[PDB]
RNA sequence: CGCGCGCUACACUGACAGAGCCAGCGAGUACUCCCUUGGCCGAGAGGCCCGGGUAAACUCUGUCGUGCUGAGGAAUCCCUAGUAAGCGCAAGUCAUCAGCUUGCG
């Protein structure tokens, strides 16, 4: 269990043909680790949601601390999208 | 066994069985009253075993 | 010898007999006043008949009103019925036509559910 | 122009036998600010001291106030 | 014709009766302070500004009853008296602690006007009673001065008189003309 | 009066909403309204069992203060619940 | 019958006790040789003991009351503030017990929350179907008669004041259509004088007002504990 | 801000439950396979008598 | 192990204490929740006694105040007037149904 990513799907996605560059999880990752990095997040003023592909909408609270690294962010990504929340 | 409580037809009869695996068992067997009235086994009851 | 009548009044499951005879003034509800049976808020239903028809009319009639089965609402729906048919009846039959006619128009003008009831039976969309 | 204030530095935290904050909230409903103290509890405490439940914490003098740190350490020397 | 007027003493007011002269209520919904305890001459509607700086507009029946109207926190420093109009219903007066008095309406979550020129606390003022003075206002400071503006234009005070003391009390007298000034031992 | 407290006895004149406010200086704004916003029949409180969900265009002749009630009644847990709302909109008016 | 008998037996029975810590009822089991059948024999008594059954420390009395509550809870308002109303938190009708409490979980609510409880005589014929049978049948916790007789018809409230001082601290007493009963003296944390005083009188007052054709018809005294032997008083 | 941390397990599977005492999570484990064997008991038992 | 169908818990629609006020279906000399520590009368089998494990709702009046003390994603399905939804009370009818079923207000 683990995101669908360019780094170790690259033969899967390559053999079914379909869109290599789709399956990235590392533009959501440094965009949302620029967003919760920036000053409009630590001043409070910053909301942030992300749409996924297959509908799913997730609110990120700002008090958060995400892991900066992308294995951690993608456990914790799927253990999001499996059981709907994540408590600190 | 005994009755434990009696509706109209169903009654609920205890002291005849140990567990719901001996009950399966004799499931929709031919139970007889002493008085005469038939009646068939119908199904196991879960709270007291 | 006496002047009475005795009119019925009816919701879901909730029925008031209401006696109506020659007296004072008083109303009373299962032995106790019409401004104690209620809800707090549904008096204001109870009261409909009587500040429609004004105070003059309810000047000489004594009525008597005891209710049985429905709930709280049922029950003050089947009171203001027994009380708006209690009086017209005893206009009807005690003082003149007119007047019988005009606390029917009056009544009918307001809200008809006061002297006739309306059951809600079944008939949707077939 | 001299009115006495002697009573106006009331709303700052006070210190008690565990907990280091109990500020101005009542005194049945800073009662169970202490952590083990319950909400009918602290109905009994009030009682035996005559201390009155409309005061506020912060409302007691430096007597009254100990009287019921004692009692809060032995709930049997106070009948119970 | 009511039988209602309070005494605020430290975090809480007192709603008294006049016929039976017993605490009737004690409303203690302040967290630090409340400094005047002002009903409206409607009689239902109980204003007070606390020592943090809101203040808290709240209904009051004949008995117990204490549910809040509006909240007030745009003062940030205490407010001390807080009153209403004698004619119109939803209008108040707020003179707080650092340099203001101001009008509220009671609807609007904003003052309706500000008026500045004081140079001390100010803290004690009153509407001008009259049929010509609609709209003026007397607030006395700490500052040894009385203002009385007129509402119509916000600049400066219409009057001012410059006394030795620091201005404890102020009330107009019933005619409007005249005002009385306590200040210090006269 | 036949049994009537003293409130009641006071605004016995006219109709009033809750006995105490009157329906007779009331003016809609819009004019697109005045057929839909049904102020013409005055009524004492919005309890009134009225089948006003017969068929089309029969909401247009119900009080608006029976609508404001019947959509207060909004939610999974205030569903059945009547008395709660002519109560909420009673302090609300107050 | 002598009290020596029943000292030795109560002090050799402490004895068997104990060899907080005891906290446990001491009874004597009247037997009787006939049946009882008079509905009037029936009914719930107390006996007043002369070193009473509570401690009255912290304890709170029910109050059970038949016609108005509104009269009996203002009498209550009225009338005595040091022993009294530290001790009455509640003063129920029949008419209020039989509407609010039905529950099975109101009645075990009540039931925890009260320490002992106080009826009038018109009522414990009412009571047994009022109140649970986990209220009733189970433990000692059970209404004890007090005489509200005399706009309700009651009697003069310092008499009531003294019916209620006077029944706090009784022994209720339960006759049953059976030869056996019991009924308790005491705890085992007391002093076996004051048990073998509360058992003579038991004895006498139990014998002669309950038992009827009484020294005919009167059977065993058997001294028990909870889950200790009995020790013999024949009668 | 005041930032908290976010909770989760790094090697993530919903066919897993996560405990930290093997004591409770083995008595769970226990009640949930006599649950199995006893329903696949019952159902055995009850085709044979049909 | 999977899937749904029911059931339960998840706080402002709050908790505690009072006051007041409302139903309908339901009556086969018939109905009972266990099992036990002791003791009575029991030659013996038992019977006793004492311990241990006509509504909900609603309305009104007061006392305290958000405190692991958090209403369900993608999808998928159903529903148009005494319908959706809440609530309790009763019965247990030769099939089905007590882990619930069906009535009734």
């Amino acid at each position: 269990y683990t995101l669908l990513n360019s780094d170790e799907h690259i033969g899967i996605m390559r053999k079914m043909n379909r869109d290599i560059s789709d399956a990235r999880p590392d533009i959501t990752h440094q965009c949302l680790l620029t967003l919760l990095d920036s000053p409009i997040n630590k001043a409070g003023k910053l909301q942030i949601y992300i749409q996924t592909a297959k509908g799913v909408l997730i609110e990120v609270s700002p008090t958060v601390r995400i892991p900066r690294t992308f294995k951690r962010f993608a456990g914790l990504m799927v253990q999001l999208l499996h059981r709907l929340s994540i408590k600190g | 066994g005994t009755p434990w409580k009696i509706f109209k037809n169903t009654a609920f009869i205890k002291d005849m069985f140990n567990s719901s695996l001996e009950i399966a068992k004799f499931e929709g067997a031919a139970i007889r009253t002493v008085s005469g009235i038939r009646g068939q086994i119908k199904r196991a009851l879960s709270k007291p075993e | 010898s006496v002047q009475a009548v005795q009119v019925f009044g009816k919701k879901k499951n909730a029925t008031a007999v209401a006696r109506c005879v020659q007296g004072k003034g008083l109303i009373k509800v299962n032995g106790k006043p019409l401004k104690l049976f209620a809800p707090e808020i549904l008096r204001a239903k109870l009261y409909e008949p009587i500040l429609i028809l004004g105070t003059d009319k309810f000047a000489d009639v004594d009525i008597r009103i005891r209710v049985a089965g429905g709930g709280h609402t049922s029950q003050v729906y089947a009171v203001r019925q027994a009380i708006a048919k209690s009086i017209v009846a005893y206009y009807a039959k005690y003082v003149d036509e007119h007047s019988k006619n005009l606390l029917k128009q009056e009544l009918i003008q307001f809200d008809r559910s006061l002297l006739v009831a309306d059951p809600r039976r079944c008939e949707p969309k077939k | 122009s001299l009115v006495s204030g002697e009573k106006t530095n009331f709303n700052h935290i006070l210190r008690l036998l565990n907990t280091n904050v109990d500020g101005k909230q009542k005194v049945v409903y800073a009662l169970t600010q202490i952590k083990g103290v319950g909400r009918r509890y602290s109905n009994l405490v009030c009682k035996k001291a005559d201390v009155d439940l409309k005061k506020r914490a912060g409302e007691l003098t430096s007597e009254e106030l100990e009287r019921l740190v004692t009692i809060i350490q032995n709930p049997l020397a106070y009948k119970i | 014709t009511n039988d209602l007027f309070a005494v605020t003493a430290g975090p809480r007011v007192e709603i008294f009766s006049i016929r039976k002269r017993e605490p009737l209520k004690t409303i203690g919904r302040f967290d630090s302070e409340a400094h005047c305890g002002e009903i409206r001459p409607d009689g239902r509607v109980l204003v007070a500004g606390e020592d943090t700086g809101r203040m808290q507009v709240f209904d009051v029946g004949q008995g117990t009853r204490a549910v809040i109207l509006k909240t007030w926190h745009i003062h940030k420093q205490p407010v001390w008296v807080t009153k209403w109009s004698p004619t119109e219903l939803t209008t108040l007066m707020s003179c707080s602690d650092d340099k203001t008095v101001r009008l509220w309406d009671l609807p609007s979550n904003d003052p309706t006007r500000l008026f500045t020129g004081h140079t001390d606390y100010v803290r004690c003022g009153a509407f001008m009673p009259g049929s010509a003075n609609s709209n003026l206002l007397v607030s006395g400071s700490y500052d040894e001065t009385v203002r009385v503006w007129d509402a119509r234009a916000p600049g400066g005070a219409v009057m001012t008189f410059k006394h030795a003391d620091p201005i404890e009390d102020v009330l107009p007298l019933p005619s409007g003309t005249t005002l009385l000034a306590a200040s210090g031992n006269a | 009066y036949d049994v009537l407290p003293k409130e009641v006895l006071a605004e016995v004149g006219s109709v009033k909403l809750f006995n105490r406010w009157s329906y007779d200086d009331i003016e809609i704004r819009d004019i697109s309204l005045t057929d839909y916003i049904q102020i013409r029949a005055p009524v004492y409180i919005p309890h009134s069992a009225g089948r006003y969900a017969v068929k089309r265009f029969r909401k247009a002749n119900c009080p608006i203060i029976e609508r404001l009630t019947n959509s207060l009644m909004m939610h999974g847990r205030n569903n059945g619940k009547k008395l709660m709302a002519v109560r909420i909109v009673a302090h609300a008016f107050e | 019958v002598d009290p020596d008998q029943t000292l030795k037996a109560c002090k050799a029975l402490l004895a068997h006790i104990k060899k907080t810590v005891a906290e446990t009822p001491i009874w004597l089991t009247l037997t009787t040789k006939k049946h009882i059948h008079d509905s009037h024999r029936l009914q719930p008594g107390k006996i007043i003991l002369p070193h009473p059954l509570n401690t009255s420390e912290e304890i709170s009395v029910c109050l059970i009351t038949a016609d108005p509550q509104r009269f009996y809870k203002n009498a209550v308002a009225d009338e005595f503030p040091e022993d009294l109303r530290a001790k009455i938190g509640r003063v129920i009708d029949i008419s209020h017990l039989k509407a609010k409490f039905k529950a099975y979980e109101a009645q075990r609510k009540l039931f925890s929350e009260h320490d002992v409880f106080l009826a009038d005589t018109r009522i414990i014929n009412r009571l047994p179907k009022a109140l649970g049978k986990t209220f009733y049948k189970t433990t000692t916790k059970r209404p004890i008669p007090v005489v509200l007789m005399a706009n309700a018809n009651a009697r003069p409230i310092p008499e009531i004041v003294a019916e209620i001082r006077k029944a706090i601290g009784a022994a209720l007493v339960h006759l049953s259509p059976s030869t056996n009963t019991a009924i308790k003296v005491g705890y085992a944390n007391w002093e076996p004088e004051k048990l073998a005083a509360n058992i003579e009188t038991v004895i006498r007052e139990l014998v002669e007002r309950f038992v009827p054709q009484k020294w005919q018809n009167v059977r065993n005294f058997y001294v028990k504990g909870p889950e200790t032997a009995a020790l013999p008083i024949y009668q | 801000i005041k930032t908290y941390i976010p909770k989760f397990e790094d090697d993530f599977d919903p066919d897993k439950h996560y405990d930290p005492n093997r004591e409770r999570a083995e008595l769970a484990k226990l009640k949930a396979e006599h649950k199995r064997e006893r329903k696949g008991a019952l159902r055995e038992l009850r085709k044979d008598a049909q």
